[PDB]
RNA sequence: AUAUUGGCGAGAGACCGAUAGCGAACAAGUACAGUGAUGGAAAGAUGAAAAGAACUUUGAAAAGAGAGUGAAAAAGUACGUGAAAUUGUUGAAAGGGAAGGGCAUUUGAUCAGACA
RNA sequence: CGUGGAGGUCAGUGACGAAGCCUAGACCGUAAGGUCGGGUCGAACGGCCUCUAGUGCAGAUCUUGGUGGUAGUAGCAAAUAUUCAAAUGAGAACUUUGAAGACUGAAGUGGGGAAAGGUUCCACGUCAACAGCAGUUGGACGUGGGUUAGUCGAUCCUAAGAGAUGGGGAAGCUCCGUUUCAAAGGCCUGAUUUUAUGCAGGCCACCAUCGAAAGGGAAUCCGGUUAAGAUUCCGGAACCUGG
RNA sequence: AAACUUUCAACAACGGAUCUCUUGGUUCUCGCAUCGAUGAAGAACGCAGCGAAAUGCGAUACGUAAUGUGAAUUGCAGAAUUCCGUGAAUCAUCGAAUCUUUGAACGCACAUUGCGCCCCUUGGUAUUCCAGGGGGCAUGCCUGUUUGAGCGUCAUUU
C-alpha cells in the first residue's frame, strides 16, 4: 500500500501524530520479523510511509507560521526567499529606480523623442 | 645502522587525520594540516601545484547545494508550487 | 537535410542519446507500426508499444508468429511476447526479445489515455 | 539468546546517539518492563549493543516472544 | 598544450646503466621510472605539437579568382569536358542547356525532378543515387559517412521556390547567377559541370 | 592500537564492512561488468595509514 | 564596441583512434607509493541472441572424452580477428672446432607457360 | 615507390565473403614495390587526377609491452632433532591424537603489557591462489560469532612548551606579545511575600585555553562463569562522589 | 643409424601486433551570467528486501512532497491493489521539505564522539542536585535602543 499525501492533508494534527506512532510501532515489529525471514520488502513501504507523514505534518506547521507572518517586515529567515546571496542584497526596484529631483525634472522636459528620416 | 636497523624505530605518527580534509596530514606538534592548511581560515593551494588543485577543486565532491543552482537560475528562481492540468 | 540550428547530425551525440535515454524517452523510441487494418481503423500509422497489446512479428525468424506483449523490457530496448519463446535443452523456456519496429500491432489495449493519444494525433477510433 | 534464557537480559542494538538513561527509558516505555541496570558497548561493525537486565519481577524469555522473536 | 608534460619527471643522469630520458619519480605504481616528455616516449609530448596558429585559409587575388571562375563557366559549354567530368549528357538536346524561366517558380520536389528529367538530366540524376557508398576512411567516424557523385547544377536568376523544390534531391545543386562559385563549377578542380541554366539567368550573364 | 579513539575505531569499523567479496547476484545484472571486488584490502598486504 | 585554457547550455572539424587521444573511452585522480608536501598507473571488443554446453561416461576435484547450442566453438565468459620473437609435435634434410652469403652446376622436391 | 586523411571520378570491389593475417606456390618491375592463387577470416574497401601531413626505422646504454639462451642451472646448508603407531582423508615426511627422544631452562621458546597493527581473536566450512618441498594444516580463503565498568584508563590538574584576546608591526599571506600601555569578571547570601529575581552590603582582582593512556589523582575485592569478554557479566561482600 | 643442433612447412602453444570498431579525448565556434553566515566549495560516517564499489541520498537517507507523462521496474524475490487511473516508473520535471558529524564554521575545546552557561518544558518528593525533550550564547563593523563612565564640560537648585 503506502499512505497518500492528499489523504494525510485532510486529517487533524493529532490524527497525523497518531498514525505516525502507528507506523512506528509497525516498523518496529517488521524489523523483528525481518531477522527471522529470507527477505522483507514490505518494510520499505512503511518507512516510506513515515517519511510522507512527517513531510505532511511539517508542511502544515510551516504553512501555519507562514501565514501568521504574512505581510510583515521581518519573518523567519527560512521562510524568506532563498534566491541567491548576491540577489538578496541587490538594490530593490525602488532604491534603484531612484532619481534625483533635478534629473526627474530633466527627464520630463527633454525625453528621448520618437522620430524618423524620410520626409 | 642508518638503513634498516634504524627503520625499526618508526612507530610514532608525525601526522594524524585532518578534520577539515580527512587526509592524515594533520601535523601533531605543529597543529596544522600539511595539505589543506587547517586551522588557517583559508585553504592551502598553490599555483605551482596544478595537479594538486585538480585533485580538490569544486566538483570533485558532492556539490550538495551548487548542483542545483543552475536549474534554479534557469527557472528564474521561481517560488510557489506548480498547479495542475488534465489527462 | 537538417535546417534547425538546434538539431545535431553528429553521429557521436546521437549514439549517446540513444543509449542513455531515460525510461520515459524509450517508450516512444519503442513504437510499432499499426497493422494495415488498424491503420484504416484509426487513420494513424504507429504507436508506442504498450503491455497487454496484441502483435504480429513480421521480420526475422519468428516472422509470422503472434501474441500478447508480456513485457516492455525498456532497459533492453526490447519487447517480449507471451507466446514466442526459446525452449533450451534443460527443458526450461525463455523469452525471445523482439523489436517493435519489427512487429505490427493487431489489437490495441485501450485507456482513456490511449484513446486520448490517438485523438491527439488526429486519428479516429471505432 | 542465551542471556535471555539465563540472565533475564534483553539484548538490543540501539542508537549510537543514545546513552544509558535513554536506553533505560525507551525499553521501559516500549515494553512495559522494569529495568535493573543497563550495560552498553560499541560493536566492531560500528553499532551499539545494550545488555538490558530486567528486574526480578519480569522474565525476559517471556518478554522476548511477546515482542516476537526466537 | 599540456600533454606529455603533466609530470615532474627528471633525468637520472648517467652512471645508472640506462638511457638518459627524464623518468617519472616516486614509486609503487609502475608508472614510476618510465620515460617522460620525449617524443619517442609512450605518453610523451609529440614532436612539434600541432598549433592552432597554423595557416588555415588562403588569400587568392580577387582578379585571378575571377579568371578562374570565368574559365570554369566557359567550360560548362564544351560537351567533351562535361562528359569527361562524369555527367551523362549524351542524351541532352544542346549545350549550354538553357531551360524556361518557368523553372524558378516550381514549389514541389516531384515537379522539379519531372522538369529536369524532361530537359535531359535523367541519366545524370541516376548516376548520383546509383553511386552512394560508405566512405572508406575513418572519415566515416567523423560526420562524413557517405559518398556520392555530383549531379546537375541548376542556375537561376530569381529563386521563386526552385531552390527548395530541388534541395532534397541527391547531387542536385542550385546557384544564383549573381553568385556562381568555383567549388561548384569545377568540382575537385575538374572543369565541366553539367549546368542547367534558366533563360533569365542565362541572359543576366552578360 | 589497543586503546583507541572513537574516531579510529569508527574508521576501523567502516573498513571491516568494506572487506567482503563481490555480492554474486550483481554479476547477473543486465550490462553488469564488475567481475570481482577490485578494492579488497588485507591486514597483511596493505596498511591503512589510519 | 573589448577580454575570456574557469562555469552553464549548444553546434561543429581535411583532429586522435585504446602504447594514439586528456593522466583517466573502464567502480581514474581510482589502485598503489611516500612521515609529508606530493607522486600516480595498468585495464575497452563472446554472439543477433546466453542459445554460457541438458544428458552419458572417466575423474577426489579441476577437467577430459562424447553429446548438445549456434551462421561459426577454426567464437566456450582464458572469449572478434589472432602477426612476430619464442615453444611442442609431425614430415623432410644437412651437420669431422660456429652458422649464414656470392657466381655456377649436379641431385631431389615443386611449378608456370607455350604447343596444337 | 609506400602510408593516414581531403576534393573529384570509375553509376569501382564486397556477406555468393571487404579488410587483415599465413603461404622455401605463380607473375610484373633494375628497385622502392605491385599483381594473382590457396588457406584463415568476418564488414567494410580500392584504381585514376588532384589536395593535405603527426607519412616509411635496425640501431639513439631509444620508449612501452612481450620473449629467449643462460637452466631444470645457482641454489632451497645459521638458530643441537627427530622417531614409532593409530585416526582422518582421493591423497599424509609435514594434520589430529597416543607413545618415545629432546629443547627453551624463569636474564624463557613461560605469563602479561606500552607504541604500532586492526579483526589477525573465536567457531563452522574449506584448498584455486598464498605459506620459495607439501598440505587434509594456517595469521590463507568463505560464512558467521565476539570487546559489558560509579571504582581500570581516558576525561580533571599542571610540566617543557603551545596558543586566542585589548594591542603593536607587516603591502599582505601574517609576525610579535600572554598579563602584557585594557573601563577585562563571578560568588555568596541578603533584599521579593505585585514576582520573579530587580538591588542592597562586603568581599575576590585570580585576566583565556590546549599540552602526560609512564608525572599529580576520590572510590572494588574474592570465588565462579565463555568457543572467544571480564578487577567490566554472575554470586557475595565493600567503598567513593553528588543529592 | 638415433638422440642432439639447425632450416622449411602443417597443426597445436605462447603473446597480443594487425584489421575493423568508439556513450572517450582534442580543437574551433555560438549563446548565457547563477556559490556562500538563508552555512558554500571540501571532508567524514552513514542509508537499499538481498551492495563491496561507481552514481544517488541524509535517521523523512539509491529517497519524502509537488508537477508532467501514462504502465512499468527487472539480477532474483516482492506488493499484489497500481491500469477507462489524483496513477506504474532505478521515468522526466522540480517551485515544497528533510538535510547526521563537519567545514569560512560561530559557547570552549578537539590525536577527546571532551567540558560549560542561559531559557521553556517533562520525570525524580525540587528556584538550587540528576535525567529526558525543545530553544539559545563566536568576532570586527554600521544605524538605531537602552543602561552608564570621565571636575571633558554647560546650566540649574537652595
Ligand atoms: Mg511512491
Ligand atoms: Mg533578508
Ligand atoms: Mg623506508
Ligand atoms: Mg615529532
Ligand atoms: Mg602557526
Ligand atoms: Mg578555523
Ligand atoms: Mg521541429
Ligand atoms: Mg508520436
Ligand atoms: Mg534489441
Ligand atoms: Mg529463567
Ligand atoms: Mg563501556
Ligand atoms: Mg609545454
Ligand atoms: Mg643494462
Ligand atoms: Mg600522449
Ligand atoms: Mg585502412
Ligand atoms: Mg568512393
Ligand atoms: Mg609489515
Ligand atoms: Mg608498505
Ligand atoms: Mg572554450
Ligand atoms: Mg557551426
Ligand atoms: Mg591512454
Ligand atoms: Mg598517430
Ligand atoms: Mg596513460
Ligand atoms: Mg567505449
Ligand atoms: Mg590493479
Ligand atoms: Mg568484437
Ligand atoms: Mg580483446
Ligand atoms: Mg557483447
Ligand atoms: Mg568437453
Ligand atoms: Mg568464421
Ligand atoms: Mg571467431
Ligand atoms: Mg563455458
Ligand atoms: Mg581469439
Ligand atoms: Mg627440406
Ligand atoms: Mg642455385
Ligand atoms: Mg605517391
Ligand atoms: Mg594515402
Ligand atoms: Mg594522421
Ligand atoms: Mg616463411
Ligand atoms: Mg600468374
Ligand atoms: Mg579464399
Ligand atoms: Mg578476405
Ligand atoms: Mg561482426
Ligand atoms: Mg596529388
Ligand atoms: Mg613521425
Ligand atoms: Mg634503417
Ligand atoms: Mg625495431
Ligand atoms: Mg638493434
Ligand atoms: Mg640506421
Ligand atoms: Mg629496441
Ligand atoms: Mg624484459
Ligand atoms: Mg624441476
Ligand atoms: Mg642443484
Ligand atoms: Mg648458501
Ligand atoms: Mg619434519
Ligand atoms: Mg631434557
Ligand atoms: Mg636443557
Ligand atoms: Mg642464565
Ligand atoms: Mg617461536
Ligand atoms: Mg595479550
Ligand atoms: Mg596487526
Ligand atoms: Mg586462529
Ligand atoms: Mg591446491
Ligand atoms: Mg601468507
Ligand atoms: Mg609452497
Ligand atoms: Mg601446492
Ligand atoms: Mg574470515
Ligand atoms: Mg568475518
Ligand atoms: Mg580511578
Ligand atoms: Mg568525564
Ligand atoms: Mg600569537
Ligand atoms: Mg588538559
Ligand atoms: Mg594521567
Ligand atoms: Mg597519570
Ligand atoms: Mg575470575
Ligand atoms: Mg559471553
Ligand atoms: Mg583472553
Ligand atoms: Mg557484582
Ligand atoms: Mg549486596
Ligand atoms: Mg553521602
Ligand atoms: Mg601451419
Ligand atoms: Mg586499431
Ligand atoms: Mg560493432
Ligand atoms: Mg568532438
Ligand atoms: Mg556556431
Ligand atoms: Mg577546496
Ligand atoms: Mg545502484
Ligand atoms: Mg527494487
Ligand atoms: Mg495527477
Ligand atoms: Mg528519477
Ligand atoms: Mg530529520
Ligand atoms: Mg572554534
Ligand atoms: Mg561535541
Ligand atoms: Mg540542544
Ligand atoms: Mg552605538
Ligand atoms: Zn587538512
Amino acid at each position: 500500500a503506502g499512505v497518500k499525501a492528499y489523504e494525510l492533508r485532510t486529517k487533524s494534527k493529532e490524527q497525523l501524530a497518531s498514525q505516525l506512532v502507528d507506523l512506528k510501532k509497525e516498523l518496529a515489529e517488521l524489523k523483528v520479523q525481518k531477522l527471522s525471514r529470507p527477505s522483507l520488502p514490505k518494510i520499505k513501504t512503511v518507512r516510506k510511509s513515515i517519511a510522507c507523514v512527517l513531510t505532511v505534518i511539517n508542511e502544515q506547521q510551516r504553512e501555519a507560521v507562514r501565514q501568521l507572518y504574512k505581510g510583515k517586515k521581518y519573518q523567519p529567515k527560512d521562510l524568506r526567499a532563498k534566491k541567491t546571496r548576491a540577489l538578496r542584497r541587490a538594490l530593490t526596484k525602488f532604491e534603484a529606480s531612484q532619481v534625483t529631483e533635478k534629473q526627474r525634472k530633466k527627464q520630463i522636459a527633454f525625453p528621448q523623442r520618437k522620430y524618423a528620416i524620410k520626409a | 645502522g642508518k638503513g634498516t636497523p634504524s627503520f625499526g624505530k618508526r612507530h610514532n605518527k608525525s601526522h594524524t587525520l585532518c578534520n577539515r580534509c580527512g587526509r592524515r596530514s594533520f601535523h601533531v606538534q605543529k597543529k596544522t594540516c600539511s595539505s589543506c592548511g587547517y586551522p588557517a581560515a583559508k585553504t592551502r593551494s598553490y599555483n605551482w601545484g596544478a595537479k594538486a588543485k585538480r585533485r580538490h577543486t569544486t566538483g570533485t565532491g558532492r556539490m550538495r547545494y551548487l548542483k542545483h543552482v543552475s536549474r534554479r537560475f534557469k527557472n528564474g528562481f521561481q517560488t510557489g508550487s506548480a498547479s495542475k492540468a488534465s489527462a | 537535410a537538417k535546417q534547425s540550428l538546434d538539431v545535431s547530425s553528429d553521429r557521436r551525440k546521437a549514439r549517446k542519446a540513444y543509449f542513455t535515454a531515460p525510461s520515459s524517452q524509450r517508450r516512444v523510441l519503442l513504437s510499432a507500426p499499426l497493422s494495415k487494418e488498424l491503420r484504416a481503423q484509426y487513420g494513424i500509422k504507429a504507436l508506442p508499444i504498450r503491455r497487454d497489446d496484441e502483435v504480429l512479428v513480421v521480420r526475422g525468424s519468428k516472422k509470422g508468429q503472434e501474441g500478447k506483449i508480456s513485457s516492455v523490457y525498456r532497459l533492453k530496448f526490447a519487447v517480449q511476447v507471451d507466446k514466442v519463446t526459446k525452449e533450451k535443452v534443460n527443458g526450461a523456456s525463455v523469452p525471445i526479445n523482439l523489436h517493435p519496429s519489427k512487429l505490427v500491432i493487431t489489437k490495441l489495449h485501450l485507456d482513456k489515455d490511449r484513446k486520448a493519444l490517438i485523438q491527439r494525433k488526429g486519428g479516429k477510433l471505432e | 539468546m542465551k542471556k535471555v534464557e539465563d540472565g533475564n537480559i534483553l539484548v538490543f542494538q540501539v542508537s549510537m546517539k543514545a546513552n544509558k538513561y535513554q536506553i533505560k527509558k525507551a525499553v521501559k516505555e516500549l515494553y512495559e518492563v522494569d529495568v535493573l541496570k543497563v550495560n552498553t558497548l560499541v560493536r566492531p561493525n560500528g553499532t551499539k549493543k545494550a545488555y538490558v537486565r530486567l528486574t526480578a519481577d519480569y522474565d525476559a524469555l517471556d518478554i522476548a516472544n511477546r515482542i516476537g522473536y526466537i | 598544450e599540456k600533454a606529455g608534460h603533466q609530470t615532474s619527471a627528471e633525468s637520472w643522469g648517467t652512471g645508472r646503466a640506462v638511457a638518459r630520458i627524464p623518468r617519472v619519480g616516486g614509486g609503487g605504481t609502475g608508472r614510476s621510472g618510465q620515460g617522460a616528455f620525449g617524443n619517442m616516449c609512450r605518453g610523451g609530448r609529440m614532436f612539434a605539437p600541432t598549433k592552432t596558429w597554423r595557416k588555415w585559409n588562403v588569400k587568392v587575388n580577387h582578379n585571378e579568382k575571377r579568371y578562374a571562375t570565368a574559365s570554369a563557366i566557359a567550360a560548362t559549354a564544351v560537351a567533351s569536358l562535361v562528359l569527361a567530368r562524369g555527367h551523362r549528357v549524351e542524351k541532352i538536346p544542346e549545350i549550354p542547356l538553357v531551360v524556361s524561366t518557368d523553372l524558378e517558380s516550381i514549389q514541389k520536389t516531384k515537379e522539379a525532378v519531372a522538369a529536369l528529367k524532361a530537359v535531359g538530366a535523367h541519366s545524370d540524376l541516376l548516376k548520383v543515387l546509383k553511386s552512394k557508398k560508405l566512405r572508406a576512411g575513418k572519415g566515416k567516424y567523423r560526420n562524413r559517412r557517405w559518398t556520392q557523385r555530383r549531379g546537375p547544377l541548376v542556375v537561376y536568376a530569381e529563386d521563386n521556390g526552385i531552390v527548395k523544390a530541388l534541395r532534397n534531391v541527391p547531387g542536385v545543386e542550385t546557384a544564383n547567377v549573381a553568385s556562381l562559385n568555383l567549388l561548384q563549377l569545377a568540382p575537385g578542380a575538374h572543369l565541366g559541370r553539367f549546368v542547367i541554366w534558366t533563360e533569365a539567368a542565362f541572359t543576366k550573364l552578360d | 592500537a589497543a586503546q583507541k579513539s572513537f574516531r579510529i575505531k569508527q574508521k576501523m569499523a567502516k573498513a571491516k564492512k568494506q572487506n567482503r567479496p563481490l555480492p554474486q547476484w550483481i554479476r547477473l545484472r543486465t550490462n553488469n561488468t564488475i567481475r570481482y571486488n577490485a578494492k579488497r584490502r588485507n591486514w597483511r598486504r596493505t596498511k591503512m595509514n589510519i
